């Protein structure tokens, strides 16, 4: 394939999870520069707030 | 979403080739104290927006461990080793969370990537440096600003 | 559901003590070829019926491996080692699936059990022998008759 | 606690799962003898039939 | 020396068949905190005496860990799972050391056994229950009285 | 093979090892009942005494 | 011998600081098919020559596996993650051997480094890229020309 | 410590090992550039030749 991905892209995300029995839902809205290898996102806990565990374990999954 | 990784011309970019159909990935996170997580993401594209359907499950974390006690500070930068396992692009990583008290907590990552696009050119063994960071967050992390920088390379 | 395990009088039965409130368990299944599964079950009781809300997720299985190619014949009998990890009852097991061709495929189990009943007396280090078997099934396993026998003991 | 569990009990089960991307739902109806450490169950695939992976990986989760 | 294990008639006894030529074994001990040990033993027979040439190497034990700080009390009893791996008799075990403070320290064992005797009949998948104990010892363990009881069985 | 191993056997052992850099030598003299699955042994540290690590890690190797 | 690694000024060089007294290291090599190796090296210095006393032990390699069947071609380049574990400098690595048939064989490395020199300044979490290669060898590898290139960095 | 290690250094090595029961001894004579992060060595099997296993498993130990 000859990629048509643009230098600027947007990102929409929905995460449903459960850690040690704690259910939660997190929504994400972000954007990034595919060819620069950089991206950023605003994450909001919609269900299960406040999370009773380290948020860091979730970050690479967004 | 490995689409957000700077790939040099000499290494086939499995991810940017995976569109418009998209791709998905599965990941196991094995923590040194027994915690085990499984994360999956189905990535699609509509217009100029990537959509992510993510599922995250974690079990067996010690109740007084750094994860359940929220004692982590950040993931250290890392280098993912990319290769094919039984024809499937796989990324193995020696990950580590920095904890309060200036100590580390290790986690082994294995991610498998599966494109839905036909004719994708597969890459050979290579690497992808990563650096993920929470730029800012509110007290309970109900609101988090996340950022990642990734660069693929051939080592040396 | 470890409630279905023959416990001798000298070993506290964490499971039969866990009612009427019930208990839940989480389990990681780590297969020798990279496959990783997470299973959870919330067990409740209504009348004389145990209700089970189970979730099962598996990732990273090689496409040509014994699991995705349906080459397993059965789980061999096993002996689960029960003990407390950071105050939580945990069961570790050296599991093995017999495959066609007369060879074995190993999987390591770690199950954590959490009762919702107050005042439960915790057991010390002990064992639970198991034998699970598919008594019969139709061609594609759409219909399966399952059976398990389990006995707790103090080893020797 | 002084267990009131009976020598004969019934079992109802619902499993929702996903293996290597394959989603499925399995319903179970069984019974057992708690004090004998024995149980049996009839399992039926309600969604995702036919399963494309070894059924054995699921059995200890029922 | 698995020769010292009670084997029932229905399970081929790989070890008692391995004479007069003898057998050897190799073992990896993987402790949950990073400690790794390798032990080997070449067993021979002369008259009615078994001779053992043993080598034991251990590395990566945390300096303040239970091993280097001598905080272990005993190994709990265990059940070894015996099976063939690429034609070699192998025993995998979920081992655990009881520590001071009433907590456990896990170690995974994998032993491979290799007979030098021709025509030995190989056993199928089975189990060997074990219980090893230091009956008595002097202050610094310069003198130790050791004992082991082992029984092979078919589970269920 | 038709085992000629007797109900009572003797044991001689020599262990050479190194744990976390600490070198040691242990000699063993024991006996056992092969068909009973029982054995015992007297162990003596000949070099490297006193051991700076848990003796327990060594026991299954004798 | 990590003394042979290019360290930038902003990262304390544990190894070049470890002289004239020297340092030693211990390493566990855990291969994905069960093979386990332990290697140790005591490094000393006399004049301008580093002396190495090395011990290498390997067990549990399947007889028909890539190691015992000599099917390896080379180690791929790698990135070692350096950090302190209970006060001891440790390096964890996701290693992979390229095999004949264009497939990979994984091995996890954990090396602990211990200096004998007093007052050594310890580095924080960092990385060391590596590339080891057999430049040439005779038929049976009785004679081998080895080479390694290593560079320390802070990732990102 | 203020390192007195030179830009050019020599290397002498002796490896004693045993893999899957096969005993061997390898001697090494090399040199390297510490500040360049490069080294090379001539390795010779003194005992146990020819090795019945992949030489590659040994290389990072030299
Ligand atoms: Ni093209
Ligand atoms: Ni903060
Ligand atoms: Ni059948
Ligand atoms: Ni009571
Ligand atoms: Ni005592
Ligand atoms: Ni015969
Ligand atoms: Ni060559
Ligand atoms: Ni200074």
């Amino acid at each position: 394939p000859m990629s048509l991905i643009k230098p600027e892209m947007k990102i929409k995300l929905l995460m449903e999870g459960n850690v040690n029995g704690h259910q939660f839902v997190i929504e994400g809205d972000g954007k990034g520069h595919p060819f620069e290898g950089k991206q950023s996102m605003d994450l909001v806990v919609k269900e299960g707030a406040p999370l009773p565990f380290a948020y860091d374990i979730l970050t690479t999954a967004f | 979403n490995r689409v957000f990784a700077k790939y040099p011309d000499h290494i086939p970019d499995y991810f940017k080739q995976s569109f418009p159909k998209g791709f998905s990935w599965e990941r196991s996170l094995m923590f040194e104290d027994g915690g085990v997580c499984i994360a999956t993401n189905d990535i699609t594209l509509k217009g100029d927006t990537f959509f992510n359907k993510v599922r995250f499950d974690g079990v067996n974390f010690p109740p007084n461990g750094p994860v359940m006690q929220k004692k982590t500070l950040k993931w250290e930068a890392s280098t993912e080793k990319m290769y094919l396992r039984d024809g499937v692009l796989t990324g193995d990583i020696t990950m580590a969370l920095l904890l309060k008290g200036d100590v580390h907590y290790r986690c082994d990552f294995r991610t498998t990537y599966k494109s839905r696009q036909e004719g994708v050119k597969l890459p050979g063994y290579h690497f992808v440096d990563h650096c993920i960071s929470i730029l800012r967050h509110d007290k309970d992390y109900n609101e988090v600003k996340l950022y990642e920088h990734a660069v693929a390379h051939s080592g040396l």
